[PDB]
């Protein structure tokens, strides 16, 4: 969505993939899955079983 | 025109070494492509040989070009519009043209105005971009020791 | 704009060091992005973290 959104503004033949790509939502999606989700749980360490 | 090993200048990205010439097929015809290895962000640019002049790829300039850009870089009476947006669009469309004279004009205007006051985030970013592609094109034009070419540009700017 | 070929580097620090120093055991991911300008014909290919 941000790729299209800042693809329309910027001048063509002056743009490049590292000017189109914003990786912050991908980073935040993986981070908020691994912390604060129901299926990413604290490991049960009482014994090996 | 172009040969493998030539150092051509791409418009918005500065220097570019022509490292190979591909022969890709689009719509059943072998429009040959040439691959360029620029080093600003480490991107490989591929263009047809037909639309090289259409996109405005350009060889490096000679010593008449060097004295011409120094002559325009040491020139007064460079009155600018006082509006910040007008000025920004003006030297941005000067920077996007790909001419060494226009890039030297942008770096001298922003260098004198930064020596005056120190402008802004956007204008310091633009001055960094313009001065780095001017330094790269000068070092391509004389094979003259990167960052010592930066000292050369600083010396001829300060005068 | 299209993406291709994911790659991983080596992990930044091993598991015991990650547990001791309060870090995350992770590896950097690199993909190959590619930009096409149809009216002229231009392929601007990078390698995006």
């Amino acid at each position: 969505r941000v790729v299209r959104e800042r693809m329309t503004t910027q001048d063509v033949e002056a743009i490049t993939p590292q000017t189109l790509i914003n990786i912050r939502p991908v980073v935040a999606a993986i981070k908020e899955f691994f912390g604060t989700s129901q299926l990413s749980q604290f490991m049960d360490q009482n014994n090996p079983l | 025109i172009f040969k493998v090993g030539d150092t051509v200048v791409y418009p918005h990205h500065g220097a570019a070494l022509v490292e190979a010439i591909e022969t890709r097929t689009i719509k059943g015809e072998q429009k040959e492509y040439l691959v360029l290895k620029v080093a600003q962000g480490d991107l490989t640019v591929r263009v047809p040989a037909e639309n090289a002049e259409y996109v405005g790829v350009r060889d490096v300039v000679g010593q008449e070009g060097l004295d011409k850009v120094f002559q325009v870089l040491r020139a007064p009476h460079t009155e600018e519009p006082t509006n910040w947006s007008r000025r920004y669009k003006a030297n941005l469309e000067k920077l996007a043209s790909g001419d060494v004279n226009k890039v030297a004009e942008v770096v001298r205007d922003l260098w004198r105005r930064d020596q005056e006051r120190g402008l802004s985030a956007g204008e310091k970013r633009m001055l960094a971009k313009a001065r780095q592609i001017l330094v790269g094109e000068l070092a391509l034009a004389e094979s003259t020791d990167d960052a010592k070419a930066e000292t050369i540009l600083d010396e001829v700017l300060a005068a | 704009l299209s993406f291709s070929d994911p790659r991983f580097d080596d992990v930044k620090a091993p598991v015991d060091e990650c547990k001791d120093k309060d870090m995350t055991y992770a590896a950097p991911l690199f993909v190959t992005a590619e930009f096409i300008n149809n009216n002229t014909g231009e392929i601007k290919s990078q390698t995006v973290f």
